[PDB]
């Protein structure tokens, strides 16, 4: 049980840095995609109303 | 990549159930947001918007500013809160477990050979190893309670 917990603690402590790094990188990709989709929807709505 | 080993990576205490459930829910929702959204920039159909607009030079000026650059809700890697905590956790939980696993494996290997070996020549030596093995049982129960 002590040998199994020693190998598991090394994987659990190393996963704390990768969990926050994946969420922080995904927040910038989701915000950039939502901002680009909002500008495309606002330009398409003005083009459809003018046409 | 482990639901099988990620949920059982904690100890006997149930205090890590709230922290493991929050990290698994945020990781699943982050991958679904990038897959459902489009991986392209913007269409900007300016070929049919400039000739259909009422005001002159209206759709041409808005298409050039939207295709350049804008602002987004992003951040940098300066606030590395989990990066500093991951290195400190390895020195108190992972590095400390190495010395405990080395002392438990050395005491168990010496107690197995002394219990099977006679009663005058290799006995007094087996009695000393039996005292350490008996104290190891009490230390194992104190580490779990």
């Amino acid at each position: 049980d002590q040998v199994s917990n020693l190998k598991d603690v090394v994987s659990t402590t190393k996963a704390l840095f990768e969990m926050s790094k994946e969420t922080a990188a995904l927040e910038a990709e989701a915000f950039e995609l939502k901002q680009k989709v909002a500008v495309a929807s606002e330009a398409k709505s003005v083009l459809d109303s003018w046409v | 990549l482990d639901w099988t080993k990620i949920v059982s990576k904690l100890g006997l205490s149930g205090q890590t159930a709230a922290a493991l459930t929050s990290f698994k829910k945020r990781n699943d929702e982050a991958k679904r947001i990038l897959f459902e959204l489009k991986q392209q920039p913007s269409n900007v159909d300016f070929a049919f918007y400039k000739s259909t607009l009422k005001n002159t030079a209206i759709v041409d000026k808005i298409q050039s500013d939207v295709s350049k650059f804008t602002p987004s809700k992003a951040n940098l890697s300066k606030q590395l809160n989990l990066i500093e905590s991951f290195e400190a956790k390895a020195l108190e939980n992972a590095k400390e477990t190495e010395s405990v696993v080395l002392a438990e494996l050395t005491d168990l290997e010496k107690t197995l050979e002394n219990i099977e070996s006679x009663x005058x020549x290799x006995x007094x030596x087996x009695x000393x190893x039996x005292x350490x093995x008996x104290x190891x049982x009490x230390x194992x129960x104190x580490x779990x309670x």
